[PDB]
RNA sequence: AGGGCGAAGCCAGAGGAAACUCUGGUGGAGGUCCGUAGCGGUCCUGACGUGCAAAUCGGUCGUCCGACCUGGGUAUAGGGG
RNA sequence: AGUGCGGUAACGCGACCGAUCCCGGAGAAGCCGGCGGGAGCCCCGGGGAGAGUUCUCUUUUCUUUGUGAAGGGCAGGGCGC
RNA sequence: GCCCUUGAAAAUCCGGGGGAGAGGGUGUAAAUCUCGCGCCGGGCCGUACCCAUAUCCGCAGCAGGUCUCCAAGGUGAACAG
C-alpha cells in the first residue's frame, strides 16, 4: 500500500481509469481514505472531520465510496 | 513459592556452602567477572579524561 | 654520509614527514629536497620524482628502507617520504 | 589366492587420485613466437595453495599476442615471487628469478626449476617443493646441455627446452615432524586412498607373499627379482644392496 | 620462564610424541607462528598463510616464501648466484 | 510456550531452509522464511579487500529489477573497482606515458648524434 | 550440554649494572581430563535362552572437537571387490 | 548549442543512447574460539478483563493482555570510505 | 586461533572499459540496463494420513532398527537426575 499526503494527490488519484472503491475510515481523530487501483491501495489521512466531510463531495463521478462500518 | 525464595535469595540466603553443587567459576565466570571490571575501571578513565580532571599522559 | 646532515637539519631546521603532508609542501613551493626510502610504493615514488620535476626541487632517494629513515629523522616511526623546507645550519642542500 | 593390495590400486576405483579442490595443473607457458625469439611479459596476479601439492602455484596473467584477450597461467611459485611482480619468459628474457627461459641461453650453474624434460612439454622436471635442478655444461653443437637433476642423476637435455629460474617455494616442509596419525591421515586425503598401510607381514597368507606363520617373520628373502609376476614383486625389488 | 621452563609453543602437546619430536618441532612450531616484516611497507605483518605462501595483511602482498619461513636460506644463496651470474652474463 | 514447526516439507536445517520468527496480527509466533544476504560487489583491483560502496548488496539475480544508480556509482571504473585504485590507476597510466616519451626523446636524440 | 587443567602471545609490578629473572593478572591452546546427547559395547561369564529379539534387556562400562558421528548421491562384483 | 545534473571528496539525485569485443563481480564457501547488536522465550514491577482460594491469612494466586509481506521514515549496528 | 587439511562446480544475474553505430534538425527525434503509472499471461506432475513401544523394515499392532525442526517453570554447573 501507499499512504499520500496531499489532498489534491489522492483526488487525481481517484480519478484514474483503473480506480473503483474509494471507502472511507471514520477511525475517531483520523478519517482515512482508502482508494483502491490495480496495482495499489492508496490512502491518505486527512486529521480534520470537516475537511474529511468536504472531500466526500469532492469524488467525482459515481465511484463506490463505500462507507466503512 | 519460588518468587518467596527467590527473595530469601536475594537477601542472602539458601546460598551457603552446602548449597553450591557448581565451582565458583561456573557460578560466576572470572572472565565476565574481569571483562566487567575493565570496562568499568576504563569507562572511568575516558569520562575523566574526558571532563578534563586527568590528562593524555596520565590517563595512559 | 646523508644521516648525520640530516640528524642535524632534523634538530635545526624545519622539516615535514610523509606523503600526504610533503606533496602539500612542494605543491606550496617551500620544499627545497625531497628524500625518499628505497622500500616506498613505485607508483609513489614516480608520482613525487614528477612533482620535484615540476617544482624544480631536488630529489634524494636515500639509501634505507623506510624503517632505516625513520630512525635516521630521529623518530621511532617509519618514514618512506621526507621534504626539508629549510635546512637549520647543514649542508644537506649543498 | 587373492589379489593383493598392490596389484589392487592398478584398477583405479578407489585408489584414483582426489581432484575436486585441486586448482588446476601446474605448467609453463607453451611456445610461440614471442617466447622463441622475444621474451613476453606476464604479471603475477595471486599465489595460491593447490591441494595435496607443497609447492605453491602463481596465477600469472598475460596478454595473447592475437587476440585482444588476457591468458592466465598456473607456473609453480619460484621461491621468492610475490604479486604484483612481473615474469618475463623467451629467449630473451633477463636472467633473474621466477623467469623462465630456455636452458641453453643460462649460464653454468644456473639454479632452475619446473624444467622441461622434452623441449615444448610445459615443465616436468624437479617442480616438488625444496628442489631444483642445476643446469652444468652446454655443448653449442648438437644444441645440447647437461643438467644435474634433484634426484643426483646427470640427464642430458635439448638447450631448447626452458625452465624457471630459482628454486621452487615452500622448501623445507619435511624437516616438521607429523605427530599426529591424525596430521597424516589429513595429508593424503586431499591426495588418494594410500595411507594407513598394513604390513605384508600382518596379513594371512592368501592376501600377500609374506603372510601366514605362527609368527610375523617374513619367511622368504624380502629382496625379489624384477622379471617377477605382480603379486610377488613385494618387499626390495630388484634390491642391489640392501642393508643400512 | 613464566609459566613454563622448557616447553613454550610445544606446552599444548602435553606429554605426548617424545622429548626429542616435541623439541624439534619448538623450532619450526615457532618461526611458523612469527610475524615477519613486510620488506614492502616495512610494517610487522607478514604471516604465513598456508605452507609456502606468506601474506603481508597491509601491504597484500602474497609472497611464495618457505614452509616455515619466509625465506628458506637455500633460497637466499640461490637468489645471490643468479644475480652474480647475471652481471657476469650481461657486463 | 509456543512451539512450532517448518512451514514447508525440507525437514533439515540448511542454507536453503533458513527462518525468522514473526508474531502475526493473529498473535501467533510463525515462521517466515528468510532471503539469503547478498554481498557487495568486490573491486576489480584485487587488491583492496574491502567490498564496495554506493551498491545495493542484493542476491545477484535480484540486481535484474533494481535501477541502474542503485547498481553502480558516478565515476569512471564505477561500481567495478573502488576509487582508490582508480585515482592510482590513472596517475599510474599518466605517469608511464610521460616517461615512454622520455625513453623515446632519449632513443631520438641517440640517432641524430650517431 | 555443563565443568576441569590452563600452552603460546599480552599487561603491570619488583629485582637485576646487563643478560634477563621473579610475582600477580590476562589469554584460551589440546587426536587434553571429567561428563550429557551421539557413537560404541568391558564386566555381571546378571536377565532372557520353544525369547520381546534367528543376538534382545538391565545395571555397569569405553568414548564424547576428531584418524568424531551421521542422511542422501556416487564408485568398486565373485578367484572378483 | 543541447545522448541528464549535484557534490573538494567518499559519493548523490526517478530516468539518463549504444553492438561484436574485452575485464570484473555476484552465484561461491572449512572448522573452532571470544566479544557485541537484534529478535523469540523466560524473569521482575505495576495497570486492566475473567479465575481460583478465602476456617485464619493473602491490595491474592492463575490465565490473558496482538499486528504478515511489500513500501516509506527513523533508531541501532558496521566500514580496510 | 588451527592446518605437510586451505575447505565445490555450473546455470543464472549484474557492473565496468571500450566506442562500431543510431537520432532530429530548433520542435521534435531516436533513446530509456526506465522512472512512475496502465493491459495480458504463467501450462505440466506431486499435495490425503502415519513417520513409530499400532500405518515403515525386521514372517506379526515384535522391548530391535530407522535422517531432521520446535523445545516452558522449579532445583541445579547443567539439554544431568
Ligand atoms: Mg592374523
Ligand atoms: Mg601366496
Ligand atoms: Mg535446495
Ligand atoms: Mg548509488
Ligand atoms: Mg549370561
Ligand atoms: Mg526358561
Ligand atoms: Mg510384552
Ligand atoms: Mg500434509
Ligand atoms: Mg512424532
Ligand atoms: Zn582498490
Amino acid at each position: 500500500p501507499r499512504k499520500i499526503e496531499e489532498i489534491k494527490d489522492f483526488l487525481l488519484t481517484a480519478r484514474r481509469k483503473d480506480a473503483k472503491s474509494v471507502k472511507i475510515k471514520k477511525n475517531k481523530d483520523n478519517v482515512k481514505f482508502k482508494v483502491r487501483c490495480s496495482r495499489y491501495l492508496y490512502t491518505l489521512v486527512i486529521t480534520d472531520k470537516e475537511k474529511a466531510e468536504k472531500l466526500k463531495q469532492s469524488l467525482p463521478p459515481g465511484l463506490a465510496v463505500k462507507e466503512l462500518k | 513459592r519460588c518468587r518467596k525464595n527467590t527473595l530469601a535469595r536475594r537477601k542472602g540466603r539458601h546460598m551457603g556452602i552446602g548449597k553450591r553443587k557448581g565451582t565458583a567459576n561456573a557460578r560466576m565466570p572470572e572472565k565476565v567477572t574481569w571483562m566487567r571490571r575493565m570496562r568499568i575501571l576504563r569507562r572511568l578513565l575516558r569520562r575523566y579524561r574526558e571532563s578534563k580532571k586527568i590528562d593524555r599522559h596520565m590517563y595512559h | 654520509s646523508i644521516n648525520s646532515r640530516l640528524q642535524l637539519v632534523m634538530k635545526s631546521g624545519k622539516y615535514v614527514l610523509g606523503y600526504k603532508q610533503t606533496l602539500k609542501m612542494i605543491r606550496q613551493g617551500k620544499a627545497k629536497l625531497v628524500i625518499l626510502a628505497n622500500n616506498c610504493p613505485a607508483l609513489r615514488k614516480s608520482e613525487i620524482e614528477y612533482y620535484a620535476m615540476l617544482a624544480k626541487t631536488g630529489v634524494h632517494h636515500y639509501s634505507g628502507n623506510n624503517i632505516e629513515l625513520g630512525t635516521a629523522c630521529g623518530k621511532y616511526y617509519r618514514v618512506c617520504t621526507l621534504a626539508i623546507i629549510d635546512p637549520g645550519d647543514s649542508d644537506i642542500i649543498r | 589366492g587373492r589379489v593383493i593390495r598392490g596389484q589392487r590400486k592398478g584398477a583405479g576405483s578407489v585408489f584414483r587420485a582426489h581432484v575436486k579442490h585441486r586448482k588446476g595443473a601446474a605448467r609453463l607457458r607453451a611456445v610461440d613466437f614471442a617466447e622463441r625469439h622475444g621474451y613476453i611479459k606476464g604479471i603475477v596476479k595471486d599465489i595460491i595453495h593447490d591441494p595435496g601439492r607443497g609447492a605453491p602455484l602463481a596465477k600469472v596473467v598475460f596478454r595473447d599476442p592475437y587476440r585482444f584477450k588476457k591468458r592466465t597461467e598456473l607456473f609453480i611459485a619460484a621461491e621468492g615471487i610475490h604479486t604484483g611482480q612481473f615474469v618475463y619468459c623467451g629467449k630473451k628474457a633477463q636472467l633473474n628469478i621466477g623467469n623462465v627461459l630456455p636452458v641453453g641461453t643460462m649460464p653454468e650453474g644456473t639454479i632452475v626449476c619446473c624444467l622441461e624434460e622434452k623441449p615444448g612439454d610445459r615443465g616436468k622436471l624437479a617442480r616438488a617443493s625444496g628442489n631444483y635442478a642445476t643446469v652444468i655444461s652446454h655443448n653449442p653443437e648438437t644444441k645440447k646441455t647437461r643438467v644435474k637433476l634433484p634426484s643426483g642423476s646427470k640427464k642430458v637435455i635439448s638447450s631448447a627446452n626452458r625452465a624457471v629460474v630459482g628454486v621452487v617455494a615452500g622448501g623445507g616442509r619435511i624437516d616438521k615432524p607429523i605427530l599426529k596419525a591424525g596430521r597424516a591421515y589429513h595429508k593424503y586425503k586431499a591426495k588418494r586412498n594410500c595411507w594407513p598401510r598394513v604390513r605384508g607381514v600382518a596379513m594371512n597368507p592368501v592376501e600377500h607373499p609374506f603372510g601366514g606363520g605362527n609368527h610375523q617373520h617374513i619367511g622368504k628373502p624380502s629382496t625379489i627379482r624384477r622379471d617377477a609376476p605382480a603379486g610377488r614383486k613385494v618387499g626390495l625389488i630388484a634390491a642391489r644392496r640392501t642393508g643400512r | 620462564a613464566k609459566r613454563t621452563k622448557k616447553v613454550g609453543i610445544v606446552g599444548k602437546y602435553g606429554t605426548r610424541y617424545g622429548a626429542s619430536l616435541r623439541k624439534m618441532v619448538k623450532k619450526i612450531e615457532i618461526s611458523q607462528h612469527a610475524k615477519y616484516t613486510c620488506s614492502f611497507c616495512g610494517k610487522t605483518k607478514m604471516k604465513r598463510r598456508a605452507v609456502g605462501i606468506w601474506h603481508c595483511g597491509s601491504c597484500m602482498k602474497t609472497v611464495a616464501g618457505g614452509a616455515w619461513t619466509y625465506n628458506t636460506t637455500s633460497a637466499v644463496t640461490v637468489k645471490s648466484a643468479i644475480r652474480r651470474l647475471k652481471e657476469l652474463k650481461d657486463q | 510456550v509456543q512451539r512450532l514447526t517448518y512451514r514447508r516439507r525440507l525437514s533439515y536445517n540448511t542454507a536453503s531452509n533458513k527462518t525468522r520468527l514473526s508474531r502475526t496480527p493473529g498473535n501467533r509466533i510463525v515462521y517466515l522464511y528468510t532471503k539469503k544476504v547478498g554481498k557487495a560487489p568486490k573491486s576489480a583491483c584485487g587488491v583492496c579487500p574491502g567490498r564496495l560502496r554506493g551498491v545495493r548488496a542484493v542476491r545477484p539475480k535480484v540486481l535484474m529489477r533494481l535501477s541502474k544508480t542503485k547498481k553502480h556509482v558516478s565515476r569512471a571504473y564505477g561500481g567495478s573497482m573502488c576509487a582508490k585504485c582508480v585515482r592510482d590507476r590513472i596517475k599510474r597510466a599518466f605517469l608511464i606515458e610521460e616517461q615512454k616519451i622520455v625513453v623515446k626523446v632519449l632513443k631520438a636524440q641517440a640517432q641524430s648524434q650517431k
